[PDB]
């Protein structure tokens, strides 16, 4: 596509500089041009992946909610709520199919270590998730079946591969609980899996360094405020 | 109130 | 253009919605689809047109400031910061000329009241200001004039036709008031304007109700915020 | 510092 005569290299370096620019629509165009070079990406190179698409796809999900919200009030006026929530809808559709893309072409086909696995396994049940946010009826059912189906291939893989504090697995097992309460209206396998996620990573801390520490109880802060949101 | 998913 | 088809009323009540959802280039191009009618805008669509354009160019202008600072570091490493800090810049500078495209056709034409009129050329001002900040040489010389012209006919027009605390009248005084200082290396001009614009608007402020003072002294603190900076 | 503008 548009970034097929950038170096690969070029490509990471701006995607580094839209980070600090807050440019996340060409950070997330930049590393869409770097995938699309076939390599394998580094540990690295999948963050800025991740942090690029998390960024465009948040704005659309917030706004999303915005136009929704205007839209259930004004159905409790003319077409213009309904169409511009629309628009709104299938820009946030188009990125999902896009990240959805890349991880199936061939990104996740050609990751065989459990960091590189778990972490797109991860992101394709997260923007399935994001697609289940907007769907409705059957067409919600298969999303919400591609979103778990993902998830639990990820945590199969981290529950074998990675210790308890990994902050993959923790992510993973976080946005995992967070799919089974809103998505799936599985409040108590949503708490369930949040209270031995963060029970095990606790017995696990005494084997880390203090920046490994730091990273693992980050993780677990936003479990236990899920708990303490849920209980 | 929302969840919090990983930042 | 692309808004070609959709009703003036139903462009605006999109430009609404865009901003409760904070997609500020939504809301711009729905400004631009009303412009571009041929009628006049309202005093509430004027400040629709404003907020869109200023939180767009906004952003563009953070990012270039950014890169800017790391292309000086890297000249006190290869292409990639001049190209991306240039793909930026072209980016803001589209924008900028499109704001000034749609005053020169044909809103500050038909602008004759002095609320319309000196709002048009306080924008062409700013727009004019911010391709000089981004600009060099011989180009910056002529694009410094364009700005310093457009605000000072928006200045003699506000001077005759609206009282010293007129909100539009002093967030013209402000900005150009910057202008003077930031762009065109004439600090004392600055403070000038500032000083002598806040302490006539002092002056005027017993004639208002408790809704315009409360527009006129948040406006008037800016300007003592800019002086407290450059004094 | 950069001064302020109109907001």
């Amino acid at each position: 596509g548009a970034m097929g005569s950038m170096e690969r290299a070029s490509l990471i370096q701006k995607a580094k500089l839209a980070e600090q620019a807050e440019r996340y629509e060409d950070m997330a165009a930049f590393m869409k041009g770097a995938v699309e070079k076939g390599e394998e990406l580094s540990c690295e190179e999948r963050n800025l992946l991740s942090v690029a698409y998390k960024n465009v796809v948040g704005g659309q999900r917030a706004a999303w909610r915005v136009l929704s919200s205007i839209e259930q009030k004004s159905n409790e006026k003319g077409p213009e709520v309904r169409e511009y929530r629309e628009k709104v809808e299938t820009e946030l559709q188009g990125v999902c199919d896009t990240v959805l893309g890349l991880l199936d072409s061939h990104l996740i086909k050609e990751a065989g270590d459990a960091e590189s696995r778990v972490f797109y396994l991860k992101m394709k049940g997260d923007y399935y998730r994001y697609l289940a946010e907007v769907a409705t009826g059957d067409d919600k059912k298969r999303i919400i079946d591609s979103a778990r189906s993902a998830y639990q291939e990820a945590m199969d893989i981290s529950k074998k591969e990675m210790p308890p504090t990994n902050p993959i697995r923790l992510g993973l097992a976080l946005n995992f609980s967070v799919f089974h309460y809103e998505i799936a209206n599985s409040p108590e396998e949503a708490i369930s899996l949040a209270k031995t996620t963060f029970d095990e990573a606790m017995a696990d801390l005494h084997t880390l360094s203090e920046d490994s520490y730091k990273d693992s109880t980050l993780i677990m802060q936003l479990l236990r405020d899920n708990l303490t949101l849920w209980t | 109130m929302r969840p919090r998913s990983l930042e």
